[PDB]
This record gives structure tokens, sequence and C-alpha cells, in this order.
RNA sequence: CCUGGUCCACCCGUGACGCUGAGGCGCGAAAGCGUGGGGAGCAAACCGGAUUAGAUACCCGGGUAGUCCACGCCCUAAACGAUGCGCGCUAGGUCUCUGGGUCUCCUGGGGGCCGAAGCUAACGCGUUAAGCGCGCCGCCUGGGGAGUACGGCCGCAAGG
RNA sequence: UAGCGCCGGCCAACUCCGUGCCAGCAGCCGCGGUAAUACGGAGGGCGCGAGCGUUACCCGGAUUCACUGGGCGUAAAGGGCGUGUAGGCGGCCUGGGGCGUCCCAUGUGAAAGACCACGGCUCAACCGUGGGGGAGCGUGGGAUACGCUCAGGCUAGACG
């Protein structure tokens, strides 16, 4: 499952826009660029996946965090493939720390599902349709992956702990383990299970996500061959 | 469940056109008198809700005090901004010698025997915070040998 | 001197029955049993929560008004136990107990401590022989406290020993009824005596 | 520089507050005696005489606790506290009888005595006093 | 022309010769003073015109000390970074000035900004600490009375 | 024989009338301008008790002179800046001494008082008997890590 042709996909980026805590996972600066010791990536995959694999067979949910436009679509395929929740658009404040309240806003979604599946009155004003439809069209935009989540995840898995510091912040306050693919602009000490790698190139996001999705499905009852990606 | 005590209840005001409009706050400790306390601070439009709101936080932030025959294991001095609290271990028949603030905090924590002293700003809310963070920094011989 | 006044107003304030008479304390003509609320114009109003200081004074007068004791003697007896070795609380109770005027009453020589005083002050009591008319004597282990022979034929002490025929008396005391003599075995552990009082709080009253 | 010991204790205290693996102090037979106790009593892993750019130093291997769950992952310290007592400004000595008990036993006090560098315990066993160098917990 | 501090590179010389600093001594913006010059512009005082209830001001026209030079006094300040000096330790990004290199950049020394840890009552400080430490000095102890009075020393006086 | 202080918050104890910024209360914040638990009386209540209150003074609360145990950017607080006298303070290695420092043995540290036990006055106050010490200084012996001194080296501080 592990693989070594990762250097055929990322080895890292971003110059002196670095975070000094990450130096322990950096090989050298060549291309005017911080370069990640890929060896140092394997070590942490071994330990991180052990967590994920051990987390797999226990039948426990995982929240998928990626919202930079470089990792936007690629998380949506993969979280569904493993049948687990994600956030694609905005990470709402209090998704975790205020779950019962945020998820009180999925009950409005599930309730819209039914109402627009006929009939429960269509003699409701034309303009109210206009209003309700768009609201469904609005709600749908954000919550499509969060709706699966019906309880606090036993872990969360992140693309950018720097870009999604808020997510990381809530998880911490809820003692939830934090997992993340994360490059040198990020804060290492902040993540429990670290995948020290490029977090912007779609290449790198595909390799590390999918193979982690596969490790999840492998120990969660079955296996399957390849998954969708743009070249 | 725990034994619960309201230590502080205050009214504060804010200003806008037409005059002042108030808001209330309650410092509340809660504990089992057997090694577990928690301090919560609740603010609300009316006294009762604030007292209840407070209680929920009190349970939301707790701490485990290593009682040894009803006294704390070692000296602790702790500062919280300009507030300082001294907690000093005390022998059996001593009693709990503290101001009504750290008194109720330590009391609900099962502390039966202790010498204490408040130094610096004795502001009720801050002396509270300093008493807690003192407990949260209490250690025992076990805890020490395990670290080192 | 001592308190020497209306005594039911005392229990009514304390919220608890203190056994300050004897006979009437048990009948339903007892004041607490008719009115369990503080004496005077404002007793039936709904109370307001007492402050820490309010609470402690009240626990103190409780233990104190039991004994019919002056604050000075109380304070000094207390400030003894504060100095002397061990746990303060027990020793204070202990030294409180070793009072003759108390000892006489715990034995059932008298129906009240107030009567146990008039028994002591009128010489009707004796300690290991010698006449003693001092309510304040600190009775020590091994002491035998008895009635004077020259008064032993008195209605009150005979009638009051009548109840005592097989009556229980605390573990540290023995009693030869008819013979009119009792014995002090030792000063109490807090267990032996169940005064309706949280004794730690009295220390804290004085820590102020 | 006016105080080697105070510099030494301090070089550490800064290093432990941001969890460095080690840090180096300029070498002295007296610092070796203090690090020795600091080694044995287990506030540090241990130390070794290295050399920096031609100059003698002591490299001291720091020791900490475990990662913590929560908003602040930063592991507990092993040296919570370290500070000079006796200083060049105000020399501090204690007779045997007034030797202090640091933190109700859970800590130590290092000494300079005519029998060598000893702890509060040791000094009381050997029966000697000395200049109270510092305190640690 | 005469002269001071200061950085850099070489790692050549001395071998703890160091740090601080009560008194002392010197330096010390402006205004001010003494004797003598100088005086274009500017301008306290002062005159006049406006404004105004008034206008001993703000605005306009004039104008003397002074502002400049030499020598000698005065020694004060929001004399400020409202931050005594020295040393060691504790992430980094960036802009700039100035040496040196193996001239991407590396290394020293100064000048700014943002920020790690930490500090802070907060504001903010943060390798130019207001952080963690040592040494020595100066200073604070409720507002006013009062930087006044008295004494004392200094000054031509102002006054310090 | 039972008296005296208090009942707005601190701080334990509340009602009616009388007064109307008057009369008066007051340790501090504050009370009194027609529904005053704050003034005067009464009832009731709280606290002590042959006592209770008041004035004055001493320590405490005051880590508010800070040795324990504080501070100086904006709260009170860095000297306007240098230079330097006394003084305080000082790097790495080795030896002599043993001044500071630590230990041991001894002398002194009177009696009363303090404390612990016991005992005598019916208890207690009071008093008796015994017990346990300490610093600090004199003397003898010992210790040598740190600070001291003397001596001999070093080059990381400092100067050239
Ligand atoms: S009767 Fe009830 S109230 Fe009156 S004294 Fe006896 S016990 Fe106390
Ligand atoms: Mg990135
Ligand atoms: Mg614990
Ligand atoms: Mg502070
Ligand atoms: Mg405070
Ligand atoms: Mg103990
Ligand atoms: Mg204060
Ligand atoms: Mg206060
Ligand atoms: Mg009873
Ligand atoms: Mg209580
Ligand atoms: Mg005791
Ligand atoms: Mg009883
Ligand atoms: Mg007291
Ligand atoms: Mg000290
Ligand atoms: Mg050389
Ligand atoms: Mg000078
Ligand atoms: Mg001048
Ligand atoms: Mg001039
Ligand atoms: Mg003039
Ligand atoms: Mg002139
Ligand atoms: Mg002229
Ligand atoms: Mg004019
Ligand atoms: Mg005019
Ligand atoms: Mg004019
Ligand atoms: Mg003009
Ligand atoms: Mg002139
Ligand atoms: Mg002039
Ligand atoms: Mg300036
Ligand atoms: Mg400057
Ligand atoms: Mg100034
Ligand atoms: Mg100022
Ligand atoms: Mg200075
Ligand atoms: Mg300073
Ligand atoms: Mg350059
Ligand atoms: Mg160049
Ligand atoms: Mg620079
Ligand atoms: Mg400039
Ligand atoms: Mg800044
Ligand atoms: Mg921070
Ligand atoms: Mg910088
Ligand atoms: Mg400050
Ligand atoms: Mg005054
Ligand atoms: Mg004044
Ligand atoms: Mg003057
Ligand atoms: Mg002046
Ligand atoms: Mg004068
Ligand atoms: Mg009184
Ligand atoms: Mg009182
Ligand atoms: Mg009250
Ligand atoms: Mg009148
Ligand atoms: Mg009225
Ligand atoms: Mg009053
Ligand atoms: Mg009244
Ligand atoms: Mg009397
Ligand atoms: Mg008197
Ligand atoms: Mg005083
Ligand atoms: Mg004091
Ligand atoms: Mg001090
Ligand atoms: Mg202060
Ligand atoms: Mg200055
Ligand atoms: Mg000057
Ligand atoms: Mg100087
Ligand atoms: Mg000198
Ligand atoms: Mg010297
Ligand atoms: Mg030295
Ligand atoms: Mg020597
Ligand atoms: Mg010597
Ligand atoms: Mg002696
Ligand atoms: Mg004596
Ligand atoms: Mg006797
Ligand atoms: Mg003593
Ligand atoms: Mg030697
Ligand atoms: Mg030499
Ligand atoms: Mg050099």
């Amino acid at each position: 499952v592990k693989e070594l042709l990762e250097a055929g996909v990322h080895f890292g980026h971003e110059r002196k826009r670095w975070n000094p805590k990450f130096a322990r996972y950096i090989y050298a600066e060549r291309n005017g660029i911080h370069i990640i010791d890929l060896q140092k990536t394997m070590e942490e995959l071994e330990r991180t996946f052990r967590f994920i694999e051990d987390l797999a067979m226990r039948g426990g949910t995982i929240l998928f965090v990626g919202t930079k436009k470089q990792a936007q679509d690629i998380v949506r395929m993969e979280a569904e493939r493993a049948g687990m929740p994600y956030v694609n658009q905005r990470w709402l404040g209090g998704m975790l720390t205020n779950f019962k309240t945020i998820s009180q806003r999925v009950h409005r979604l599930e309730e819209l599902e039914a109402l627009f599946a006929s009939p429960e009155i269509e003699e409701r004003p034309k303009k109210e349709q206009v209003r309700l439809k768009h609201e469904l069209e609005r709600l749908q935009k954000y919550l499509s992956g969060f709706r699966l989540l019906k309880r606090l995840p036993d872990a969360i898995f992140v693309v950018d702990p720097t870009k999604e510091a808020i997510a990381v912040r809530e998880a911490r306050k809820l003692f939830i383990p934090v997992i993340a693919l994360a490059d040198t602009d990020s804060d290492p000490d902040l993540v429990d299970y670290i995948i020290p790698g490029n977090d912007d190139a779609i290449r790198s996001i595909q390799l590390i996500l999918s193979r982690a999705v596969d490790l999840i499905i492998q120990a969660r009852g079955g296996v399957v061959e390849p998954s969708p990606s743009y070249a | 469940d725990f034994e619960e005590k309201m230590i502080l209840i205050r009214r504060t005001a804010r200003m806008q056109a037409g005059g002042r409009r108030f808001r209330f706050g309650a410092l509340v400790v809660v504990g089992d008198r057997q090694g577990r306390v928690g301090l919560g601070f609740g603010k609300a439009p009316e006294v009762p809700l604030a007292v209840q709101k407070a209680g929920y936080y009190a349970r939301r932030n707790m701490v485990e005090v290593p009682l040894q025959n009803g006294t704390i294991p070692h000296e602790i001095e702790v500062e919280f901004g300009a507030s300082k609290i001294v907690l000093k271990p005390a022998a059996p028949g001593t009693g709990v010698i503290a101001g009504a603030v750290p008194r109720a905090i330590l009391e609900l924590a099962g502390v039966t025997d202790i010498l204490t002293k408040e130094l610096g700003s004795r502001n009720p809310i801050n002396i509270a915070y300093a008493t807690m963070e003192a407990l949260r920094q209490l250690r025992t011989k076990a805890d020490v040998e395990r670290l080192r | 001197g001592r308190y020497i006044g209306p005594v039911c107003r005392l229990c009514r304030r304390e919220g608890v029955k203190l056994y300050l008479k004897g006979e009437r304390c048990y009948s339903p003509k007892c004041a607490m049993e008719r009115r369990p609320y503080p004496p005077g114009q404002h007793g039936q109003k709904r109370a307001r929560r007492p402050s820490d200081y309010a609470v402690r004074l009240r626990e103190k007068q409780k233990l104190r008004r039991i004994y019919g004791i002056s604050e000075r003697q109380f304070r000094n007896l207390f400030e003894e136990a504060s100095k002397k070795k061990g746990v303060t609380g027990s020793v204070f109770l202990g030294l409180l107990e070793s009072r003759l005027d108390n000892v006489v009453y715990r034995l059932g020589f008298a129906v009240s401590r107030r009567q146990a005083r008039q028994l002591v002050r009128h010489g009707h009591i004796t300690v290991n022989g010698r006449r003693v008319d001092l309510p304040s004597y600190r009775v020590r282990p091994g002491d035998e406290i008895a009635v004077a022979e020259k008064s032993r034929n008195l209605e009150l002490i005979r009638q009051n020993l009548e109840a005592m025929k097989g009556r229980k008396v605390g573990p540290w005391l023995s009693l030869d009824v008819e013979g009119m003599k009792g014995k002090f075995l030792r000063l109490p552990d807090r267990e032996d005596l169940a005064l309706p009082v949280n004794e730690q709080l009295v220390i804290e009253f004085y820590s102020r | 520089l006016t105080d080697p010991i105070a510099d030494m204790l301090t070089r550490i205290r800064n290093a432990t507050r941001v969890y460095k693996e080690s840090t180096d102090v300029p070498a002295s037979r007296f610092k070796e005696e203090i690090l020795r106790i600091l080694a044995r009593e287990g506030f540090i892993k241990g130390y070794e005489r290295v050399d920096v750019d031609g100059k003698p130093y002591l490299r001291v291997y720091l020791k900490y606790g475990p990662r913590r769950q929560g908003p602040d992952p930063r592991p507990e310290q092993v040296i919570h506290h370290i500070r000079r007592i006796s200083k060049p400004g105000r020399r501090v000595y204690v007779g045997v009888k007034e030797i202090p008990r640091v933190r109700r036993g859970l800590g130590i006090a290092i000494l300079s005595t005519s029998k060598g560098v000893l702890t509060d315990r040791e000094a009381r066993k050997l029966g000697v006093g000395g200049e109270l160098i510092c305190e640690v917990w």
C-alpha cells in the first residue's frame, strides 16, 4: 500500500515562506525551495496509516478537510468513496464545537429534501417556491458532505492546517486526533498524525488521499481498483 | 452529581442612548469534596440564567486535586496577571484558612486542611483563576518519578 | 453571670432543639415543636441567605448555648485547645465535657446543665470524696463523681436517679444507681458525643 | 560575564522553555559537579564534554515529558523551576540545621560543601552544611 | 588643514589588564546675561489698522532687543525611545545603510517594519526585549500645598 | 443586684410613629429636601455580661520600606550625556595557606518569665517541682567545594 514513487509526484515547495518548526522534516533548500525529506515522509505514513488502519476496522468516522481550490474536487470523490464526511466549500465556525446547532441546520436540509419531492402543497405561493428552492440550492452548496456526519468524528484529516487552522482549532478543543498532509508553510507541532508532503499540487493530493482512502476501505471490509482523477 | 456554590454574583452595565442597560455575572465552583473541582464563569441578562449558564462551564472545565489525607502535597505559588495565591500544606487539626474565594474552591475540592494567603490584586475573578491553575499544577512523588 | 433567662427563644433561633430544660424538651409543649422559627416580630418572614460570617457565629452560639457557658470561658477553653497538641476540634469538645457541671448532667444526676450547675454550686456534688462547688473543675480520668451523703436523702436527686435505673450513659461513664456515684473513664473521641454541631466551623469563626 | 553558574542555569531554562534537545555551556569542574547532580537526580538525560570552534563546552541533554492532548500539545517540563540562591551580590550559606526542604520533598537543593556538591538529603546524611547554590523542581 | 569616535578582514602581539560607578571633573538645544563687533531677512516688547460686547489676542502694515561673529557667563527642557550601563542565553520573514567572502548567497556592524516562545493591568514589547538571568548605579512610596519655604552651595542678574 | 453597646454595606440583628437638607448621625463609603430598616422614641432583635462602650497609644491587617517579600515605556519612579575617584562585583586550569563557610568536642548563655509534664490552694487566676533547647561569643580539633589570599599557567573577556 505504501509506495515510493511519491517523488514522482511532490517532494515539496515554497521558499522562505517557511515555518521553522518544520525544519526537522526538510532535506535542503535547492530550487530556492524547501524540500521535504521523502524518507521522513515514509516514517510518518507508516505511523499515520497504522492509526487510520486501526481506526478503520473499528468502524469509526473521519472528517475530510480541504477547501483550497487546488484540493477542492479531489476530496469530494475520495470521502464519498470511503463513505465518510467532508467539507468542500466553507468550513463553518462551530461545525464541531457547536455541532448540535450547526447540525440543527441539516434538519432544515433533510426537511427540504422531502418537501421538494412532492407534494406537501405546491399551492404555496410562486415566490415562496422561488425562495425555498434557492434556499435548498443554497444549503446544498455547503452541507453535502457534512450531512453524513451525525456525531463527532473520532478523527479528522486535513490538507492545510495553516489554511484550515480553524478546523484544527475546534478538533483540539474536542480532544479529537488531528491528521494532515501538510507542507513547510505549516505548523508541525499542531498535528497528531502528520503526512509531511506538498499540499498544493493536485498530484500530491491524489497520491496521499486516495491511498489513504484505499487503506481505509481495505480494513473496513473489501478492496477496489483505481479511483477518478484529472491528469 | 456535585455540591455547587455561588461565590460571586455581580451586575455590570453598558451604555447607549437612553441610558445604562445591565448584565449579570456569576463565579461558580462545583465539586464532590473528594478530589474534583471545576470553576465556571457565567454571564447573562438575569441572575438565575447566569448562575445556571455558569454551572455548565464549571462542569466544562474541571481539575483533579491529589488530596493526601485532606491536604495538598506541596507548596504552590501561582500568579494570574496581578493576582497571586499561596497554597501551603497543613497538618491534620489545622482547618481551611483562606478567604471566602479560595475557601469555597478548595473546600468543594475535598481540601480539609490548608494554609493559604492572597497577595496582590485580590479581585475576586482573578484570585479564583489563580487558585485553580495552582491546583492544576499540583504534583505527587509518583508523578515526579514518572517524569524523571 | 451566666445566661439565666428565657431559653426557648434560644432553640428557636438556632433552628434546632437543644435540650436546655429536661422534661419539657420531650413533651409536645416544647417551643420548637410548636414554632420552629426565630423569636420576635420577624420570625415568620421568609429568611434571606446568611453570609459566611453569619453562618459561623450561629454555629458557635449553637455549641456555646448548649453548655450555658460564657464567651470568655468558651474562648479561653478554645484558645487552650488551639495551643495544645493534636486536632483542635476534638480536644475543645473534650475539655468542654470535663466540666463538673457537665459531668453531673451527662450522668443524669440532673435534668439539665442549668440544674447541674445549681447542683454543683450548692455543694450537692463531690469529686473523689472532697466537696466541690465549682462548675469549672476539669474532671480527669479516674475521678469518681458522687452526691454528698449529707444531702443524698433529697427529693430531687432521689427522684432524678429513679429514671436512671438502667438508662444508657455514654461509654466513658459508669453509674452505680441507688449508690449515687459515677465514674469518668476518659475524654471523648468526636464519635462518642453527637452534639448537633459542625465543630470545624467554630475553628473557622475564630480564624477570622 | 559576572556569573558562570547563573549563566549556566539560565542557558538551560531558556532551552527547556522551547524544548531543544540540548544546549551547550562553557565548561568548568564546578559545572560538571552541578550537572552531575542534575544528571543523577534526573532533570536531564546527561551531558558530555564537547568542543566548539577550538573552545571547551559542555553539551547538556535535556529531558521532557509526553505530548499532551488538547489545544496546547506542548509536553510538561522536567525542570519546572531552576534559580540561583547564593549570588556574587549576596553570598548565601546555611548550617546543617537550617538546610531547606525544596517543595515538600519533590524537589532538590544543590549545595557546595567542604565534602563536595550534595543535595538537601545528602548533606543531612553526611551531616554537613554549605553554600546553597540553587534550587530545582 | 588639524582632530575624535567606529566598523571590517588577518587571527600576529599583551595575558583577566575586566564591569559598574557615591563624590569629582568635563560636555551640554533654545532663551537669557557681560564686553566688543555685526545687523539683509525675521521678530518678543511696543505702535498703528482690522475683528469684536471687549480683543491688553488670533489676521494685516510697521518695529526694538534678539536672532549672526569673538571671548566669558548661565546649566535649564516633552535634554524623549518619557526605556541607566555591561555581559550571556531564548524562532523566524522582510526592507535599508555600511564592510568582508566561496557574491545565488554567506558572514559581521548599524537603521526600520511584522512576528516564535515568553512578558504585560491592558495598550503593547519581542535578538535594538518591555523575555529568561548576573553585576553595579540612579530613582519611586496617595493628590494638593511644592519644586514652594528655611538652611546651604552656585550665578553679574535672571535664577540653578 | 443587671447592666451596656449595636441592628444601611463592611457586620450578627427590622418594624411603626415623630421629624422634613431641620434636628441630628458619621470609622470609611454615606444618611436627613413628607412612606428614612442610616436622625429621635418605642416594640422587636443581635452581641457581650459586673460589666459594656469611648478616647489615646503600640503591633497586626500594610508584600503600603518589600531580608523573607515590591517597583521605575504610558500609573509615583532611569541621573540631560559623558569621563573617572572610593567602593561593590568578576573568566578557564593547577598547587600553598584556611580568612569567610560547614562539622565535632567543651566553657558561658544567672534567677524569674516562655514552653512540655506533674503536683498544691475545693478549680482557676496564682503558685511549686522537674524537663527541653537555642542562637551568639571564648577555646581545642577537623573539613576544603564555593567566596578570600598568595603563587604558577591559559586564551574564550579586555586591549594592541
Ligand atoms: S422545649 Fe424545645 S425549645 Fe424550649 S428548650 Fe426544651 S428543647 Fe429547646
Ligand atoms: Mg502549502
Ligand atoms: Mg494530577
Ligand atoms: Mg506581575
Ligand atoms: Mg489580578
Ligand atoms: Mg507534610
Ligand atoms: Mg493593591
Ligand atoms: Mg480590593
Ligand atoms: Mg444536646
Ligand atoms: Mg461554608
Ligand atoms: Mg494543634
Ligand atoms: Mg446530646
Ligand atoms: Mg488571629
Ligand atoms: Mg534569597
Ligand atoms: Mg593569539
Ligand atoms: Mg558622578
Ligand atoms: Mg547652554
Ligand atoms: Mg543662544
Ligand atoms: Mg533684559
Ligand atoms: Mg548678547
Ligand atoms: Mg550690541
Ligand atoms: Mg494694537
Ligand atoms: Mg481696536
Ligand atoms: Mg493689535
Ligand atoms: Mg506682525
Ligand atoms: Mg541688552
Ligand atoms: Mg540672546
Ligand atoms: Mg523624540
Ligand atoms: Mg536613544
Ligand atoms: Mg525625566
Ligand atoms: Mg510620569
Ligand atoms: Mg547609571
Ligand atoms: Mg533596571
Ligand atoms: Mg551585506
Ligand atoms: Mg563588498
Ligand atoms: Mg540588523
Ligand atoms: Mg535614521
Ligand atoms: Mg513589534
Ligand atoms: Mg504568543
Ligand atoms: Mg530580526
Ligand atoms: Mg514593566
Ligand atoms: Mg498627606
Ligand atoms: Mg503629598
Ligand atoms: Mg529652586
Ligand atoms: Mg523650575
Ligand atoms: Mg534660599
Ligand atoms: Mg459593639
Ligand atoms: Mg464584629
Ligand atoms: Mg445583616
Ligand atoms: Mg424642627
Ligand atoms: Mg417617616
Ligand atoms: Mg447606623
Ligand atoms: Mg433607628
Ligand atoms: Mg468575670
Ligand atoms: Mg475598657
Ligand atoms: Mg497600623
Ligand atoms: Mg512590613
Ligand atoms: Mg527585595
Ligand atoms: Mg508596589
Ligand atoms: Mg536617558
Ligand atoms: Mg547636571
Ligand atoms: Mg563610566
Ligand atoms: Mg577599582
Ligand atoms: Mg575582590
Ligand atoms: Mg572566582
Ligand atoms: Mg585557591
Ligand atoms: Mg577558616
Ligand atoms: Mg553553645
Ligand atoms: Mg534562663
Ligand atoms: Mg491539681
Ligand atoms: Mg523557641
Ligand atoms: Mg586547597
Ligand atoms: Mg595568577
Ligand atoms: Mg579575543
